[PDB]
RNA sequence: CCCCACUAUGCUUAGCCCUAAACCUCAACAGUUAAAUCAACAAAACUGCUCGCCAGAACACUACGAGCCACAGCUUAAAACUCAAAG
RNA sequence: AUAGGUUUGGUCCUAGCCUUUCUAUUAGCUCUUAGUAAGAUUACACAUGCAAGCAUCCCCGUUCCAGUGAGUUCACCCUCUAAAUCACCACGAUCAAAAGGGACAAGCAUCAAGCACGCAGCAAUGCAGCUCAAAACGCUUAGCCUAGCCACACCCCCACGGGAAACAGCAGUGAUUAACCUUUAGCAAUAAACGAAAGUUUAACUAAGCUAUACUAACCCCAGGGUUGGUCAAUUUCGUGCCAGCCACCGCGGUCACACG
């Protein structure tokens, strides 16, 4: 009944973390916008024809 | 045959006739008789046929039985709530000990049927599923109702291999 | 097999046996006919005016194989199967 | 016994059924190595033809051509099935005839 | 189980063989299978009209009234089921629709008369 | 009151005192045989806090959940000790007693 | 069904959903009825939310549990 | 196999070895002689309670493993192939 | 089991094997229709196509459904108590993870010792214990207790990192095995996601295609397979001559074969 660890699962889940807060994107880089193709650089995605 | 002396205390038509359900106060319960002794004749025969019924309608109640500790046989149960009730029983018959702990620890007859009553609501006969649970799988068991087709095969006008080709 | 079965079929005490032997009335309890109480045969001397004293737990052998079916236990793809006519 | 010595044993533990030649399987693909023939135990006199192949689980044993006449060469492919050949000692696998390379007894 | 957030809903659980449809009104998690595990069945519905030409619907409205109150949600074809009983309000779709029917009907009204006038 | 132990009140034979402040206790409770239709004593051990180290080693003592478990292995108590080893008191009439004979005579305090 | 790390089809790369449209008449008053039969079923949910919140603690706290409570605990003594 | 001769050994002392048809092949405690006494033979047939042991033959008083002052040993003890009998 | 055959010159006892019943898979021979259910052998490798989008931008969702059975006492009860639903504060309810306690597969004792597995104390630190023939420790095998649940998601238990470039999603293919379903249609129903909503999307699902694997029903025309010494229902005539061959068990065949063809 004495779970083995998981070292890996959790040194990983940590530098995931602190990834996220240290190369997070900028509203600059997320909410950018194309005004020709009407994409989202960032993700390259097409914003909905009724905001265009 | 069954092996040993009066078999039939190994049949769960036997264990099943206990009338001893305690309550829930009743976690412990102990048993001081002695081996010999004309007194103490019932607390013998009372550990020989009715503590294997006491057991088995309260399998979460601990008991423990001692043998010639004490000049005397008795009783003593041990509640949640740290109140023991000790109970002699020298001088007395097996049935005697068995009424005599379901008055004052046992449960009454109006206690147990509620509790089975509350059972019968959980298999509510309208709803459909398996006969493990359920009276009847599917709806088409009922007379009336349109068949299973495995059984009555549907109007060509209700089968989606028909519709499609009437339409297309 | 056979000089046993009919030396069982001999020694079978019968009803009336049964009640000149203890003084007894011999009731028949049938399921289908409820809890009538059927005379299925009466000593022909003294009725005793004394019961049997009840007895709390008999102290009968009993055999495995019937207790066994009686709690559904006795698994066998043998048994009751579908025969003909005898 | 007795009741405290049946309840230290427990439940009566069956042995674990042994495998057969095919492992447990109903038919078996192999290859056909030799071609000869043996003679059944008393109180048979015969000359039984019979043929070792290699099963596909990597076995080599020796099994028994059913029927009159064969014409089965190394190399061939045929399926075998289980059934011991009563009069062979040590044979338990029989040739299916029909299958792969080996052909139906030609009648009469 | 357990699913990552969700919530108890009221929805209909296929069953029946081919050709042969039959729903059963059940409370079950969000994120669980349309036919699979449930926590209670609140009832059972028939499409197919039986020989008196009728649709059974049972509703174990005494259950339903207690999940409602535990934070159970209700899918659309179930708050249709309610409202031509008269447990709930007949759905805004329910009434749309049938004036759309309406419409359509009328403007076929109209080709079949210029037909039989014109023609 | 309500505690994460799963045995509350449990009454055991003391078969060990080496621990300090700890006594470990022997609780056997009838299993019964689903074959045999019979019960049998399946034995278990456990770990009770004896903070006099009172307790003696083939005495009958009542155990008590505690409210979380003080160590890995201790869960309960102990509450009183029921029979001690070689000084019983009869609880019907409260006298000393060896065995089945009384040390003494209830009718000398009447 | 697919997953995040599963890439996206070629043929869906160039489509455009076009949203349907509006009949204005029907779009408004259409908009109304969904505000009145969310707020009836609003008001029926948390009548329904305040049966299941008595009961329980009518069951652990009521009158006449607590009733009983006291009976079978005299009756014990 | 019969006759003669002679040795280890049979004996004492100090240690080891720990086997037998070590079988009266019939376990210990308590109790019974009536009922169905009872397959056969043998040393009549049974009850209560408890421990130990056996589950087709052969492979097998074997192999491997482990333990032992035992080193050609003892104890514990299988499997594969084979038979439709063995007893 | 309502049992039966078989040890022998013969009898009784004991005993094993086998037969008779009911299912599943594959093989041989054979095969008309309709409805329904079910449907790789292999955690080996995979061409192509599709399977997650919605929406006035943000968010939400793609952590679900679906799939597989590699590994395997994380699945149940109690206590306590997050996230989530009940529009929202609160309430309590519902649901439920982590943590604590208890319970929980099979075989092998020729796996009998494990080797730190304990307790006390605020701490310092002290004591020397803890488990086990009532089976510890260990090996091997196996998905389970099926309204469904557990686990896995190419491999290194994990996944920062590395090997390396992934169908155990549908259809389909290679290899492999005795084991072999179409590289269909549609979101109309239900379910799920998103949206205030009309609605959009979905290889989930629904409706079809293929297969005597099974159930049900039917058919003017349309039947084959096995068996025929005994157990066990049922053989005429030739040929063969311990040769060729047959048998589930007992056995047949040596020139009169109800047992081979
Ligand atoms: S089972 Fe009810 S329709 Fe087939
Ligand atoms: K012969
Ligand atoms: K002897
Ligand atoms: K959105
Ligand atoms: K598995
Ligand atoms: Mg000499
Ligand atoms: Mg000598
Ligand atoms: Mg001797
Ligand atoms: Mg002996
Ligand atoms: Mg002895
Ligand atoms: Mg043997
Ligand atoms: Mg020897
Ligand atoms: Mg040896
Ligand atoms: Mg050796
Ligand atoms: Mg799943
Ligand atoms: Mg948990
Ligand atoms: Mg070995
Ligand atoms: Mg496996
Ligand atoms: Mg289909
Ligand atoms: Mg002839
Ligand atoms: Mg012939």
């Amino acid at each position: 009944k004495k779970v083995r660890p998981r070292l890996i699962a959790e040194l990983a889940r940590r530098v995931r973390a602190l990834r996220e807060q240290l190369n997070r994107p900028r509203d600059s880089q997320l909410y950018a916008v194309d005004y020709e193709t009407l994409t989202r650089p960032f993700s390259g995605r097409r914003l909905p024809v009724r905001a265009w | 045959p069954m092996k040993g002396r009066f078999p039939i205390r190994r049949t769960l038509q036997y264990l099943s006739q206990g009338n001893v359900v305690f309550k829930d106060s009743v976690k412990v319960m102990t048993v001081n008789y002695n081996t010999h002794g004309e007194l103490g004749e019932g607390a013998r025969k009372f550990v020989f046929f009715n503590i294997p019924q006491i057991q088995y309608k309260n399998p979460w109640v601990q008991i423990m039985m001692f043998k010639n500790m004490t000049p005397s046989p008795f009783l003593r149960f041990y509640l949640d709530s740290g109140e023991q009730v000790l109970v002699d029983v020298e001088t007395k018959s097996n049935k005697e000990i068995m009424e005599h702990i379901r008055k004052i620890l046992g449960k009454n007859e109006e206690t147990l049927r509620e509790e089975e009553e509350e059972k019968k609501q959980l298999s509510h006969p309208a709803n459909f599923g398996p006969r493990k649970y359920c009276l009847r799988e599917c709806i088409c068991e009922v007379e009336g109702q349109v068949p299973c087709p495995s059984l009555v095969p549907l109007p060509k006008e209700m089968r989606g291999k028909y519709k499609a080709a009437l339409k297309a | 097999l056979t000089q046993g079965l009919f030396r069982g079929l001999s020694r079978q005490e019968t009803h009336q046996q049964l009640a000149d032997k203890k003084g007894l009335h011999v009731v028949e309890i049938r399921e289908e006919c409820g809890p009538l109480p059927i005379v299925v045969a009466s000593p022909r001397g003294p009725l005793r005016k004394d019961p049997e004293p009840e007895d709390e737990v008999p102290d009968v052998k009993l055999d495995w194989e019937d207790v066994k079916t009686a709690q559904g236990m006795k698994r066998s793809v043998w048994s009751n199967l579908k025969r003909a006519a005898t | 016994a007795t009741l405290n010595q049946m309840h230290r044993l427990g439940p009566p533990k069956r042995p674990p059924r042994k495998l057969g030649p095919t492992e447990g399987r109903p038919q078996l693909k192999g290859v056909v190595l030799c071609t000869f023939t043996r003679k059944p135990k008393k109180p048979n006199s015969a000359n039984r033809k019979c043929c070792r192949v290699r099963l596909s689980t990597g076995r080599e044993a020796v099994c028994f051509i059913p029927g009159e006449g064969h014409t089965l060469q190394e190399h061939q492919i045929v399926l075998v099935e289980g059934g011991r050949t009563q009069d062979l000692p040590g044979v338990k696998l029989t040739v299916v005839r029909g299958k792969y390379d080996c052909g139906h007894v030609q009648k009469k | 189980k357990a699913y990552r957030g969700g919530h108890l809903t009221i929805r209909l659980a296929l069953g029946g063989c081919t050709n042969r449809p039959f729903y059963r009104i059940v409370a079950a998690h969000n994120k669980c299978p349309r036919d699979g595990r449930f926590v209670e069945q609140l009832g059972s519905y028939d499409p197919l009209p039986n020989s008196h030409g009728e649709k059974l619907v049972a509703l174990n409205l005494d259950r339903i009234r207690h999940w409602i109150g535990c934070g159970a949600h209700l899918s659309k074809p179930m708050e249709k089921l309610l409202g031509l009983a008269g447990f709930f309000p007949l759905h805004p779709m329910m009434i749309t629709n049938a004036e759309r029917l309406r419409r359509k009907r009328a403007r076929e009204v109209l080709l079949a008369s210029q037909k039989t006038d014109a023609e | 009151v309500r505690s994460s132990v799963h045995a509350r009140w449990i009454v055991g034979k003391v078969i060990g005192t080496k621990m300090q402040k700890t006594a470990k206790v022997r609780v056997t409770r009838l299993v019964l045989d689903p074959y045999l239709l019979k019960y049998f004593n399946k034995r278990k051990t456990y770990f009770a806090h004896d903070a006099l180290q009172q307790c003696t080693v083939g005495d009958i003592v009542l155990l008590r959940a505690l409210p979380v478990p003080r160590a890995k292995h201790v869960k309960h108590e102990l509450a009183e000790i029921v029979f001690k080893v070689g000084k019983v008191i009869d609880p019907v009439t409260g006298k000393p007693c060896a065995g089945t004979t009384y040390l003494e005579s209830p009718l000398s305090s009447e | 069904r697919k997953t995040r790390h599963d890439p996206l089809a070629k043929s869906k790369i160039e489509r455009v959903n076009m949203p349907p449209a509006v009949d204005p008449a029907e779009f408004f008053v259409l908009m109304e009825r969904y505000q009145h039969y969310r707020q009836t079923v609003r008001a029926l949910r948390m009548e329904f939310v305040s049966e299941v919140q008595r009961k329980v603690h009518e069951a652990r706290a009521g009158v006449l549990a607590e009733r009983k409570a006291l009976k079978d605990a005299a009756e014990h003594r």
